[PDB]
């Protein structure tokens, strides 16, 4: 926060009114809430925020913020954008035709009732589900047809009080289309909220073929995009005075770490065999206990469903059926998961391994599988001593539970303390031995009982984040004589 | 917008298909202008080694 | 409603320079830019 | 290396995989960077100058490193993204960057509002190499909004800043010129006015030079008046750059404009007026000459 000429009387005293009109456009979605006892309505002028009194700071602030027409212009930018994309992608989607209607100049800060933004004319004909939040899969593109859909885009500013743009998204379509003065040309379309104050954006309306991918894929690349957007945020930050101190500006995990969960599954090591020679130059190998690995890093939490060997007896052939266990053990998994751990999208290391839990999951059909095309180092798990012992000497096929994030998650995020991890078990898989003396340098460096790692502070942390990554790339190049990145987090 | 489908519409509908409603009758008249032949026969024996 | 009259130091915004300096209680701003009820006004009347 | 290289070859073979891996190096050196040399700068400039046309692809990601740089705590690397976006100012647009090079005007007309005067001359700078491809009436930021955001600057007493605003007001009122109002350039007279008494003098004779170009767009007689006016000063460095400017107001508006004022203020009974009436007449001549 933001570390000769001569004045006349009313400069030289009279307050500074910078510093309160960026402390009340900084503190905004509180000091501009929607639930208030006594105030009366208003529109701000050319745009589409409320207030409800007479804040003359927060006006000045917003007012300043939106000039030039900077709404609309937003508007404008993001129909033209999913035009394009629509432009482009006709051919796999059979449109035949893009219509974009020409623009009622206050479409986009008139709030109680709305035109349509993009007209789609149809080769030949969609067949069109009910409605369902672009969040949601399971669609059924069956119940009418049309050549005609259109498009809506609306935009909110939203407040402490209310920004859930879900239910905001779901309110403006059921309204607005049974409504008696929104000219919709269709009985079909979408609608899409974009909360500009929260950078939140999703959908509502009646789907056909391809629509959730697209637009799911041109939204999110919207938002991050679009040349108006970034005017308005950068506004913001000049009005606040923000700056930021991280340079370089810090693939799946922006998708990854989110409250929804993504599982990730290491299931390579669960059949292990242990080799000693006998006194007959034959060297014989004991079959010996696994464990499947699943993980949640947004939580760093792994069940770790330790295999028995009790399943080696007259199973033919090792490897396949032991694919297939792993698949109806992950669906009792779901069986057996309440209703705020269960998962919504798995990845596994097992690409060839995805067919068979594939079929067994349809009890619970709403997950999204995957093989993970960043590998993982999930097998430099077998090294530590805990969950190696473990799984070495019990005797019944059973679940754990671990908190990798030994106490990390008071001091760092989700984001860090994966990225910390990864870090954690490349170098059990590079070099487990640098890998004790690099965690545990100083010579009474301790770890409390029910922790996967020592008791740390800052500063040792990231001199030992430099040096882990130190000998990830040292033992790249002593065996080969973004990169990065990619290299630290999983395959390439 | 099969060959064989092509004239089953009129041409509205023939320019329904790629929604160019100023060039759809053209169409027709390229359609129709390809010689297209139908035909009716008749075949009764003769002996079993003839059919007229 | 419209709220009709922003608030356009026009001291500042015509010349740049507002006596009032930080405490004036209006918005400086030099952006010459069609207004709330400009454009309504000049495209219904074309 | 790399730089002396391909300044004298050109980039001709450079194929496709090369050229990536070496735009990356090379943004990363530009961040990465923790002096003050004109090293890293003169690569970039040069390495674009070399693609060319090669470059289109990675506008996005240039910019947005150069954006996120322009964003920072400290001031130095906020500098530097200004200096980057003044080298590769050519190429942003050459490469048809409707989004990115308007992204680029707007951006910056926004930061014109800094305090640290040596990121506010470097956004200076950067707006006139933007405005030196991109001339005046498809700018992004209309002249018609940004002269009227420049007068008030003119007024930052120190020498960075105040030679690059002077330098962008000159191309303006060269230029330009009439996207702007008589009563602006009035305005602006009076503040070059007191940019004669900066202590560099680069400032001091590109004053002069707009002075010339204002009695080119307005009429040569409202800016006399004020000049001489000015002739009443004391302390004869203003005197000596106000000569100067009457001088340089006749030579392009012809002389017989000026003549008859000069000649009857040569009437007023002071002394530092009567020597500015004939040090004026002494530059007229060499200026005119035959
Ligand atoms: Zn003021």
């Amino acid at each position: 926060w933001e570390k000769w000429k001569k004045l006349t009387n009313a400069q030289r005293s009279g307050l500074n009114q910078i510093p309160n009109r960026r402390f009340t456009l900084w503190w905004s979605p509180t000091i501009n809430r929607a639930n208030v006892y006594v105030g009366f309505q208003v529109q701000l002028d050319l745009t589409g925020i409320f207030m409800h009194g007479k804040i003359p700071t927060l006006k000045i602030s917003l007012i300043q913020i939106f000039r030039a027409h900077l709404w609309q212009k937003i508007h404008e930018s993001i129909v033209m954008d999913l035009c394009q994309v629509f432009d482009q992608e006709l051919d796999a989607l059979e449109i035949e035709t893009v219509q974009k209607e020409t623009i009622h100049p206050r479409k986009s800060y008139k709030m109680n009732s709305s035109c349509a933004d993009i007209l789609l004319f149809a080769s030949y004909k969609w067949n069109v589900s009910r409605p369902s939040l672009l969040a949601d899969s399971k669609d059924v593109m069956d119940s009418t047809t049309t050549q005609k859909y259109w498009i809506d885009i609306q935009l909110r500013w939203g407040d402490y009080d209310s920004h859930d743009i879900e239910r905001y998204a779901r309110a403006k379509f059921l309204d607005y289309t049974t409504d008696n003065m929104s000219i919709y040309p269709s009985p079909t379309g979408v609608l899409i909220a974009i909360d500009l104050a929260y950078n939140l954006h999703s959908a509502y309306g009646n789907w056909f073929p391809g629509s959730k991918p697209l637009i799911q894929q041109a939204m999110a690349k919207i938002m991050k995009a679009n040349p108006a957007l970034y005017v308005l945020r950068e506004r913001i930050r000049k009005g606040l005075q923000l700056y930021s101190s991280e340079p370089t500006e810090p693939q799946n995990y922006g998708e990854l770490f989110s409250n929804q969960i993504i599982w990730f599954v290491d299931d390579t090591n669960v059949y292990r065999v242990t080799i000693h020679k006998t006194f007959e130059g034959n060297l014989t190998t004991k079959p010996i206990n696994g464990a499947i690995f699943i993980f949640n890093p947004r939580t760093g939490q792994l069940f770790l469903k330790i295999i028995h060997t009790s399943v080696w007896a007259g199973q033919k052939r090792l490897g396949q059926l032991a694919k297939w266990k792993t698949a109806e053990e992950v669906a009792a998994l779901i069986r057996s998961l309440p209703v705020e751990e269960q998962p919504k999208q798995i990845i596994v290391t097992r690409k060839g391994m995805l067919d068979p839990l594939e079929v067994h999951l349809l009890d619970f059909p709403n997950i999204v599988i995957k093989g993970s095309e960043l590998q993982l180092p999930f097998q430099a798990c077998l090294k530590v001593e805990k969950f190696g012992d473990l799984i070495l000497k019990a005797t019944e096929p059973q679940m754990v539970l671990f908190n990798l994030y030994d106490d990390w998650l008071k001091t760092i995020s989700s984001y860090t303390a994966f990225s910390r991890l990864i870090l954690i078990l490349r170098a059990l898989h590079v070099n487990n031995d640098r890998a004790k003396v690099i965690l545990k340098p100083d010579k009474t460096t301790i770890t409390e009982p029910h922790h996967i790692w020592p008791t740390l502070t800052d500063e040792e942390w990231i001199k030992v984040e430099v040096q882990l990554k130190d000998l990830i790339l040292a033992d790249y190049g002593k065996k080969n004589n973004s990169e990065i990145r990619d290299i630290i987090l999983g395959m390439e | 917008f099969p060959f064989e489908r092509l004239y089953d519409l009129n041409h509205n509908e023939i320019g329904e298909l790629i929604r160019m409603p100023k060039m759809g009758k053209t169409i027709h008249k390229y359609v129709h202008l390809f010689p297209k032949l139908e035909l009716s026969v008749h075949l009764q024996p003769i002996t079993r080694s003839t059919l007229k | 409603r419209w709220d009709y009259q922003p608030d356009i130091c026009k001291d500042y915004k015509e010349t740049g320079f507002c006596g009032f300096g930080d405490s004036c209680k209006f918005l400086h701003d030099r952006s010459d830019y069609k207004h709330g009820w400009q454009i309504e006004r000049e495209l219904d009347e074309g | 290396t790399i730089e002396k290289i391909m300044g004298n070859l050109g980039a001709a073979d450079i194929d496709h995989k090369l050229e990536e891996q070496l735009i990356d190096g090379i943004l990363y050196a530009f961040q990465e960077q923790t002096t003050e040399d004109s090293v890293m700068l003169n690569g970039f400039g040069t390495v674009v100058n070399a693609l060319g046309k090669r470059v289109k692809p990675y506008l996005p990601q240039i910019c947005g490193t150069v954006l996120w740089r322009l964003n920072n705590k400290s001031a130095k690397v906020r500098q530097q993204a200004a200096d980057l976006i003044s080298r590769t100012a050519v190429v942003m647009k050459t490469c048809q960057e409707e989004k990115l090079m308007g992204h680029l005007g707007v951006v910056l007309y926004e930061y014109l509002g800094e305090e640290y005067p040596e990121v506010l001359g470097s956004i200076l700078g950067a707006l006139k190499a933007i405005v030196n491809v991109i001339g005046m009436h498809k700018m992004t930021p209309p002249i018609k909004d940004l002269l009227p955001r420049l007068t008030p600057i003119l007024k930052n007493r120190h020498e960075k800043v105040q030679e690059n605003c002077i330098d962008l007001v000159g191309r303006i009122a060269d230029r330009g010129a009439e996207y702007v109002s008589a009563r602006e350039w009035m305005r602006i007279c009076f503040e070059l006015l007191e940019l004669l008494k900066a202590h560099k003098k680069a400032i001091r004779r590109a004053t002069v030079n707009t002075f010339g170009y204002i009695a080119k767009a307005i009429g040569p007689h409202d800016v006399l008046a004020t000049l001489l006016n000015n002739l009443k000063v004391q302390e004869r460095q203003n005197r000596v750059c106000t000569t100067v400017a009457i001088a340089i107001v006749a030579e392009t508006c012809s002389p017989f404009t000026v003549l008859p004022a000069l000649m009857n203020e040569y009437r007023v009974p002071e002394l530092n007026v009567q020597n500015g009436v004939l040090k004026s007449l002494s530059f007229l001549f060499e200026y005119i000459g035959e």
